[PDB]
Order: structure tokens, then C-alpha cells, then sequence
């Protein structure tokens, strides 16, 4: 297959190159750095006064925890950041996939440390979307809880609603029923709302002398009929271990309920359900990291994306499916550490043509139970007069009926621009895609900057025109200014990546490393037969 | 001479050739020594060129198939496809 | 199980065994050589006009794209011959079944060479009883793109019935619908009719500046509202890979384009679901050779199965079923080159007990989930008076019942003669064995030569005779004279596998080695459960 080949046309020494590499790696560390501090949790000040409790911190029970050395894909690391007035490092709790006992699971935890590991609304947002993670993909669930309750002051967007707090419960009640197996760690408070994260659990922990399971802690009980009585006596690890029984072990300390864990894990029965027919692993053709300098630091100079998918796929080897046909999107299949792989990148604008050409390629990836991978980076639909009046309406839409039904396991990274029908089309966030990640170069809107702007601004010129005036440019510029920022602002991989429209901003130069890693996760659970909807002719 | 016909490498330029019939030239048996000797016998040694009979082909060509087993599939390995 | 062994009677050097050997041999030897004048296709003469343009020739085309040394499965290769006033070599389409990347695949080409390529009735026969191969045992399919249209002057039978023409594209759209990939490789004119076969496809691949394809080529289209256009401009490759979206891949030339197709096939996912307890393969314990001895040379002569059976199965080891009872019908379990058997084979006549022996076998095999293999040499159904007051008529009933509804795969092989209701009992082409064949010594037909200008000369004196008169020996003797030799005409091989009786004409010292590749082949497809009908007690 010396013809399935895929020769760079990058020259690694060129000037222009080490330009965009220059101003990608310092992205890289600039995510490397804030990784970091949020790795802090609730500052080293409480932090400390954790361990004084003789408690194992968050992060540490989780190294505990998994399997020798093995690798650990962290979610949404970067959870409410700067988004709620505080600093709630990860939002208060730590989850991702790791091995234990030779499963990929489903690990959650919360910081004690962080406001009281309490929940504020993004907390509960990311506890839900692990376990989405872990039902699409079928990864066994492992709670390690340590919270308090729910963050009180902000309850409006915590408890109520279908995808609040409590639609935990749901889901988990759900997955127990389809057997993944759902096991709880209590190694903390565990006042009423977290309370029953324990208690609806196939398997349930408890450190003794620590661990409190209580509907309601002594607060509130007191705040009942009178009554005062403490925290281990009104629900500790003696007394629901020894006589309730909604707990199921009795651990001596963090250490020894990570291993009392461990060993439910052990008798799972567990088996995986994909199946691919996935081959040898071979590493791709060039250095991974070459990739810092494939992506222009100018945002919007173009650059050919079969040099992206040269640096991910194994040896390189990239068979495409009509080659020249709506070039502006890129499709083809080869394979990733083994695993078949089919691949949609974005290569510029997109013409009616890409979208079939698309649309058709899915359904052979979807004939044929290969996973899908979409590499965005699309600026959005040409727009005209004529390509309105050729249909660049509806084609668009076969390209989004056949992303959306597509049942086989889908994968998507942000490598450079989603902005609008765009970001829809090439599997975006509402569609479900298994896992979806985000480039630190890469930049999503709406539309563009002043793009919006413009059009925000021209009404209320029009407005303002049938209405026998104008807008001098003096009001006009003050119509445009909030806006230029606005967009420039929300359009950051934090910003994202914070509010988890995104399970992460990874490193440009591992992209391959991880979907390896989330692929064969995904295979924990079966490639399901597919069926489309109505095609727009 | 032995060793030197045991021996084989490839994927280069060898001058393992070139010994072989150096140590098998008749000068070689006798004492025919002295510095000028590789100069001299210069054709009998470095022979020119010529793409060879089908002879060689026919057998480069049973070799190279019978060094790839086709495909063994997982599914009958038994399978007479291979 | 040194006791299922078949210890033979057959001495490899006595006078008579070299006797049929003989006749056996040379009847192969014409075999041989008629099936070389069929490998020249349309004859020198245009056949070195074809490589004239820079083209490729069919059966180059196969063994360029099969793998290195890979076997070929040849389909009725006597196609048309001596049908057609012409000759129409192979019918002008050669099919097969080869691997390719490792799949055992279905492949059609058009031998552009024969008559334009163009679809003569029989070629239309041809690729559909391919399809259906396919469709039956889920082997993909490589179409070789290169004919011309359909033979205009017999479209009667090419282009309106179910079976005809465009029965091509519905199991086509079909085969892709039950997951079956359809490959499609342009090499040549593919005007109007075969226009389809690219059109409808998972994937195309196009020959630049040689594939053309178009509705209706110039002449047609000059025919049309005028207009003169070159066949490039029409619908050439370049309009079809960068402007139409027709095809996929953009070859340049006969190998590259093969090459194309391999990588098709190569992204697959492809596993089988076929499922046997297949036990190592060990070779049988005669030469397969001494076949050619075995069989007597003097048709309607008496000889033992079982010896036919000792030189196919592996290591001659044969567990015989009801052993003495209606022995005219032989049935056992074996092994073929590993894969488990249900063997029935006929040895002689057939009475009533020989059926319900054979119907109850084939519910023990169905019960197992066993391929059934059928050996034909029946001359009929033992007649007579209390042989037909004795159900010989039902319960040869209960035999076909068994035959036609049996799901797992059957397998039949003409070794002797199929004559009347045995063919039918025997899985004859009827009952859609997997596949069909037939041994040079056989002959088909529904009743001997004579028997049949016995009964059809018979009436003509019995509807003379209650009409005052007699058959005189000279109008009588005309009466059986055109039968007698029709019968003797439409009996042999080459009249069947010209008209797709049976997927072809084979080496009776080679059948050992057919049937292993065929039985592996269809278990690229499940063994289904079987469910009868209603037996007739
Ligand atoms: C959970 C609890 C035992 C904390 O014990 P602790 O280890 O001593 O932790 P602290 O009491 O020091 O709490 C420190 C932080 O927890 C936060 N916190 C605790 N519970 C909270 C809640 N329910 N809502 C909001 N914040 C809360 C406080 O805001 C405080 O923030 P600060 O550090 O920035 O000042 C105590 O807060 C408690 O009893 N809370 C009960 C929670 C509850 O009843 N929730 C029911 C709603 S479902
Ligand atoms: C197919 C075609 C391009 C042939 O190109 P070519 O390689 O130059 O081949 P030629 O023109 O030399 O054809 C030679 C043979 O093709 C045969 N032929 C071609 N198309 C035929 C057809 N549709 N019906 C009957 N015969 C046909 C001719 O009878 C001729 O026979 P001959 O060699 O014994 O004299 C040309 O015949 C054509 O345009 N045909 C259109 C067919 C069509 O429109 N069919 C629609 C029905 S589905
Ligand atoms: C940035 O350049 C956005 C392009 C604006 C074009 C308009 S806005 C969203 C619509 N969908 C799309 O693909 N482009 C359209």
C-alpha cells in the first residue's frame, strides 16, 4: 500500500514554520500553566487543612485507584473556569476515564476542597456528562464521594430542572438496569442530595470515622424537632456498615477503600462489546509534534488538512473517497492504533458538493460499522445568490441527517474554526459525537466577530432608514463595539471548554493519544446497526 | 571460499562479489603475487554487466510468491482462499 | 476412528480401471482445450485491438487485482457456447470468485473484445446467476466495468422480464442494503444500459481519457436534439470525478484503477459469520486422480459410490447413516478439508425406503447446522404397480420437502446422470444449492432418449388406434428418430453449462478441491435455521 501514502510537502526547518509553531507551543503552555493551578483544587490553604482530616486528596485517591501506571483521559479540566465569581478549580470535581482491574471506567470525584465540594450548577453539568460518557460508551461507573450538599445559594440551576442534580439519580438508576455497574465510595460528607449517590449504587463504601451518609446532617436535624447529636452517630460508617445497610463495606481509610473498590471491580464479569476488525498498530509517518508547525498562526490563511490527518493515522496511509469532488471537505479511510477509522476534514468553505460528497461518505462508513472522525475547521457555508438558488440549502441538510442518525461511534476535535451551519454538519456538540475536543488554536461562534457585528449593526440602520433617518457612524460604531468583543471573547477554547461545550482543550501534538485512548474505550459498548431519515433530494 | 559463498548481504553496494572470484581466480591458486595483480587480471574480475537469462527470472519469480502465505483469516484459517 | 475409514476395491492398475481412466481422461482433455479457445475471447483479431488503445484485457484485469497467486473460482465459462449464431465467447462477461485482500470476493468483468461487450441474453443470465452467488454466500462485489449496450437485436429476451436486464441494479441497490459492498471499476464505454452499474455503487473508479460514462453516447445523443459531442465531453472520467460526483477515484489508467479497487476492499471492516466446528484439515487417502478410474466408462454400468466418496473426504473417514437400509441412496458425515458434511449420494435406483432414508438425514444435517452435500447419478424413480400403491409417490415427496427447505448450505455435483424426479430430490438447479456442478461424464435431461420417443411415440398409436388405425413401423420409427437424437444433444455438459444449468463444467480429479474453496466461501454468510413445511406422512 506504498501508494496509500501521504508525502508532506512541510519542510520542518522553514522559516514559516517554526512562525506557527512558535505561536502554537506557547498555547500549549499557557493551557500546560493554568493545567496546573487548577490541579491546585481549593488552594494550597484548604488543601492542607484536607490532609489534616487524614483524608487522601481528590486526585490522589484517583492515582490510588487505577491500575499500575495506567493512563488516565481527563474531562473538562478546565470546568467553570471563570465563570462563577469564585475560583471552583475543575468545578469541584475530578472525572475521566482510567483502567482498574483491566476496565476502562468511569471515575468521579469530588473536591472536598473546592467551596466544600459542593455543587454548583457546572458541577452538576459535568457529573452529567461523565455519565453520558459512561452510557454511550458503557464504561462500569466509580464514584468516590466527598461533598457536601448542594451549593445553596445558586439552587435555581442545581436542582429543578430535567438536567439538574437528581437526573443524577436518574442516570444512574438507568445504567444499573442495562447493566453497568455502578459503584460508590463514600470518603466524606454525604449530606442529603449527594446522599443518595451511595445509597442507589450496586456496591457502596465506607471509611469509617469519616465517611457520613445522612438525608439530613446535624444542621438541619437540629433545625427539625430540636434534637443535637453528632455526624458519626447520626449516620457514620458504623452505623450504615452495621446496621441500615446502605453501605456495603467497611473500609479502615482512604487507602483501603480505594482497594476494597478495586476488588468489586475485580468480579465484574466484564466483557467489551465492540467489535472492529482493527489490525497491527503502526505509528504514523512524521514526527507527531510536527504539527505545531502544519497550523498558520494567522487565523485565516489556508492550509491543506491532509497534513493533519499525515501526523494521526498509522503509517500515514490515507485512502480518499472523491478525491477531487467539493474539495472543500476532505473524506477518506485508514486506520488509528489499529482501530478503522473513517475520517471528514474541512478543507476550506463548503459548497453543496462537500455536503454530498459527505453525506454519501457516511453512509459507507455506516454501511461498513466504521467509527467516524470530523476535523473541523470550517468558516461555514458559501453563501450568493446562485448557491442559494442551487439548493446549498438543502444539500447542506443531507450532510446533517445522515451526521445526526449515524449510529457507528463518532469522534470530534476543533482544529480550527466552528462558526455556525458549520459547526452542525461536521458533528458538533448537539450531535452526540462519543467524545468532542478542542484544539487551543481553534476559535467557536455563532458567526464571526464583527460578522455579527455587521448585520446586528445594518438593521438597526434600516430600521432607523424606512423610519426617515440613518445611523451616523457615530451611533453605528457604538452598535458595533460590545459586539466585536463580545464574540472575540466567547469564542476562546476556556471560555468553552469551561461552560463543557467541549470535554476539553487537549494538546494539538497528542491528538492522535487520545483517540486512540476514547476509541477503545468506546468499544466497551456495541457499534449499533444505523437508520436514516428522510434525505432531501 | 566457503565462508565467502555462505555469506550474503543485501540492500547495498558489496564488494563481496568481487572477493569471491579473487580467491577462485586460477593466478590465485599459483604465487602469482605482487601489487599489480588487481590491476592486471582486472577484466577476469570485475566482469561487465547483463541482464541475465529468464532462467533467473522464472526462479525470482517462484521465489518471491512462495515467500508471502497470502492471508490467514481469523475467521477459517483452515481456508483454502490462502 | 480407524473404523470410518473406507478401505477401497478398486485395483489403480487393472486393465479396466485403465479402460475408463482413459475415456475419462480425454473427455477432460476436450474440456481443457475448448476452455483455452474461450480464453481468447473475441479472437486475436480484435483482442489485440483492445491493448491496441492502451487497455488491459479481461481476464489480465483479474489476475492483476486478485492477490499474489490467489485461487479463481471460474463461473460457467462454456457460456453460449454453440447457443448464439456467433460465437460469444464466455457470453462476453467473466465471473469469479477470488480474494482479494484477503476477502473472498465476487468479480465481473466485460470482455469488451467479445461482440462490443455488449449484454447478449445469456450474459445478462450470467451476471445475474453472479449477483446472486454473491448475494447468497455475502461475498462483495467488484464489477469490471467495459461493455457496450445490450445486444440491440435480441433485447427481446434483454431488457423488459424480471430476470433480464436491470434485475442487475436491483440486487444491486439490494446487496448494498444488506450490507454487501458494490464496487464499481470504469475501463471502457459504459453507455446507457451498464451506465447503472457505476451510477449504483458504494464505490466508483474511473480509467481517464478510456471510462466513459453517459445516458446515451454521441450516436444517441446526435439522435437526439442534434447536437455533436465527443464521447470525452459527454461523459468522460474527467466530468465524472470533478464535476458530476458519478464516480470516485480518479485512475489513470487499467493497473492503477485495479489498484484503486484493492484499497476499497482493503477498508472494509469485513468479517465473516459463517460458524462450523471445523476440525485441521487432512488430506483424503487415495489420490484424488484415481477418479478418473473409478467411474465406468459404459454410462448406465453399475459401480460403488463409496469410492467417489473415499477419494474427496478428508483422511477416506465416513460415518455411513441408515448403512443397510435402501441402500440405493447413500448418506454420511465427513470432514472436507476440515469443514464438517452431510453427504448424500446416489447409488443406483430409488425407492420408497431410499427417500425417507435421505429426508431424515437431511433433518439430522439441518439439526446440526451442517452443509449438505448432493453427488447426482440417478436414473429415476423404481416404478411399477404396488411400487406406486406403495407411496413411493409421497414419500419421494417427503424427500424434496427435506431438499427445498433446508437453509444450511447445500452443495451439488453432477457425477452420473440427472434424469427426471431425481434431479429434484438431489438438490438439482432448483433448490439454489450455493452451487452447481458437473463432471464431464454426466448427462441431464427430464428422461433417457428413448424413453421419451418411447412414450411420445406410444400415444401417437394409442390416439391412432381407438381412431381405427395403427402406427406402421414406418411412421413410427420417424416419430422416435428426432427424438432419439434431440435428447442425446441437450443431455451433455457443455449444452447445460452454455445455457447456466450449473455454474460450470469441472475436473472430476479436482472436485475434492472446489468444494473446500466454495464451502469456505459461503461461509462468508451465517448458516440460517431451517424450518419445514408440512410433511406428508
Ligand atoms: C458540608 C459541611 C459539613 C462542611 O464541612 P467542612 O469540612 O467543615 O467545610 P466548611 O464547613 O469549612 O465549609 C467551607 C465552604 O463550604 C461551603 N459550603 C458548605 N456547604 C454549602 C452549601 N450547601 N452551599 C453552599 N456552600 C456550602 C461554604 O460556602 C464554605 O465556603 P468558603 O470556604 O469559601 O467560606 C457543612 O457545610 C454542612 O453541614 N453543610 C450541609 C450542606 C447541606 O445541608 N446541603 C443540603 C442541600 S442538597
Ligand atoms: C459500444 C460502442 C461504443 C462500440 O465501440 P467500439 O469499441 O468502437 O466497438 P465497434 O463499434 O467496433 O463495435 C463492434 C461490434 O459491436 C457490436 N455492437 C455494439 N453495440 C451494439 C448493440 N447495442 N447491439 C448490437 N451490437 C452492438 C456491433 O454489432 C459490432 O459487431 P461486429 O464486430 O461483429 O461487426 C458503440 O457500438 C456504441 O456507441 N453503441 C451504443 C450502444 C447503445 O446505445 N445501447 C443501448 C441499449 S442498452
Ligand atoms: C464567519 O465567517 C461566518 C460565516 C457567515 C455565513 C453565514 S452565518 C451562519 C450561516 N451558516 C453558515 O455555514 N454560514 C452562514
Amino acid at each position: 500500500s506504498h501508494m496509500a501514502i501521504l508525502h508532506t510537502q512541510i519542510n520542518p526547518r522553514s522559516a514559516e514554520f517554526a512562525a506557527n509553531a512558535a505561536t502554537m507551543l506557547e498555547q500549549v503552555n499557557a493551557l500546560r500553566t493554568l493545567l496546573g493551578r487548577i490541579h491546585e483544587g481549593g488552594g494550597s490553604a484548604a488543601q492542607a487543612r484536607h490532609s489534616a482530616r487524614g483524608k487522601l486528596l481528590v486526585r490522589e485517591r484517583i492515582n490510588r485507584l487505577l491500575d499500575p501506571g495506567s493512563p488516565f483521559l481527563e474531562l473538562s479540566a478546565l470546568a467553570a473556569h471563570e465563570v462563577y465569581g469564585e475560583e471552583v478549580a475543575a468545578a469541584g470535581i475530578v472525572a475521566g476515564i482510567g483502567r482498574v482491574e483491566g476496565v476502562e471506567c468511569m471515575i468521579v470525584g469530588n473536591d472536598a476542597t473546592v467551596k466544600g465540594g459542593t455543587y454548583y450548577p457546572l458541577t452538576v453539568k459535568k457529573h452529567l456528562r461523565a455519565q453520558a460518557i459512561a452510557l454511550e460508551n458503557r464504561l462500569p461507573c466509580i464514584y468516590l464521594v466527598d461533598s457536601g450538599g448542594a451549593n445553596l445559594p445558586r439552587q435555581d440551576e442545581v436542582f429543578p430542572d430535567r438536567e439538574h442534580f437528581g437526573r443524577i439519580f436518574f442516570n444512574q438508576a438507568n445504567m444499573s438496569a442495562r447493566g453497568i455497574p455502578q459503584i460508590a465510595v463514600v470518603m466524606g460528607s454525604c449530606t442529603a442530595g449527594g446522599a443518595y449517590v451511595p445509597a442507589m449504587s450496586d456496591e457502596t463504601v465506607m471509611v469509617r470515622e469519616q465517611a457520613t451518609i445522612f438525608l439530613a446532617g446535624p444542621p438541619l436535624v437540629k433545625a427539625a424537632t430540636g434534637e443535637v447529636v453528632s455526624a458519626e452517630e447520626l449516620g457514620g460508617a458504623d452505623v450504615h456498615c452495621k446496621v441500615s445497610g446502605v453501605a456495603d463495606h467497611y473500609a479502615e481509610d482512604d487507602d483501603h477503600a480505594l482497594a476494597i473498590a478495586r476488588r468489586c471491580v475485580a468480579n465484574l464479569n466484564w466483557r467489551k462489546q465492540g467489535q472492529l476488525q482493527c489490525r497491527a498498530p503502526r505509528a504514523p509517518l512524521y514526527p507527531a509534534e510536527e504539527l505545531y508547525g502544519v497550523i498558520p498562526a494567522d487565523s485565516k490563511q489556508p492550509y491543506d488538512v491532509r497534513e493533519v490527518i499525515a501526523r494521526l493515522v498509522d503509517g500515514s496511509e490515507f485512502d480518499e473517497f472523491k478525491a477531487l469532488f467539493g474539495t472543500t471537505l476532505v473524506c477518506g479511510f485508514a486506520h488509528l492504533h489499529g482501530y478503522p477509522i473513517a475520517i471528514l476534514a474541512n478543507n476550506g468553505i463548503l459548497f453543496a458538493e462537500a455536503a454530498q460528497k459527505g453525506a454519501h461518505f457516511i453512509e459507507l462508513a455506516c454501511q461498513r460499522g466504521i467509527p467516524l472522525l470530523f476535523l473541523q475547521n470550517i468558516t461555514g457555508f458559501m453563501v450568493g445568490q446562485k448557491y442559494e438558488a442551487g439548493g446549498i440549502a438543502k444539500h447542506g441538510a443531507k450532510l446533517v441527517t445522515a451526521v445526526a442518525c449515524a449510529r457507528v461511534p463518532k469522534f470530534t476535535v476543533l482544529i480550527g474554526g466552528s462558526f455556525g451551519a458549520g459547526n452542525y454538519g461536521m458533528c458538533g456538540r448537539a450531535y452526540d459525537p462519543r467524545f468532542l475536543w478542542m484544539w487551543p488554536n481553534a476559535r467557536i461562534g455563532v458567526m464571526g466577530g464583527e460578522q455579527a457585528a455587521g448585520v446586528l449593526a445594518q438593521v438597526k440602520r434600516e430600521q432607523a432608514e424606512r423610519a426617515g433617518q440613518q445611523l451616523g457612524v457615530e451611533e453605528e460604531a457604538k452598535i458595533k463595539a460590545p459586539i466585536l468583543e463580545q464574540y472575540e471573547h466567547q469564542g476562546h477554547p476556556y471560555y468553552s471548554s469551561a461552560r463543557l461545550w467541549d470535554d476539553g482543550v487537549i494538546d494539538p501534538a497528542q491528538t492522535r493519544e487520545v483517540l486512540a485512548l476514547a476509541l477503545s474505550a468506546a468499544l466497551n459498548a456495541p457499534i449499533e446497526p444505523t437508520a436514516f431519515g428522510v434525505f432531501r433530494m | 571460499l566457503a565462508m565467502l559463498a555462505e555469506t550474503s548481504v543485501g540492500g547495498l553496494r558489496t564488494n563481496l562479489a568481487f572477493l569471491r572470484r579473487i580467491l577462485g581466480h586460477p593466478a590465485f591458486a599459483a604465487a602469482e603475487l605482487d601489487t599489480g595483480f588487481i590491476a592486471r587480471h582486472q577484466d577476469d574480475l570485475l566482469p561487465a554487466p547483463q541482464a541475465l537469462p529468464e532462467h533467473f527470472w522464472q526462479a525470482a519469480a517462484e521465489a518471491w510468491l512462495q515467500s508471502e502465505p497470502g492471508h490467514r483469516r481469523d475467521d477459517d484459517p483452515h481456508s483454502p482462499w490462502s
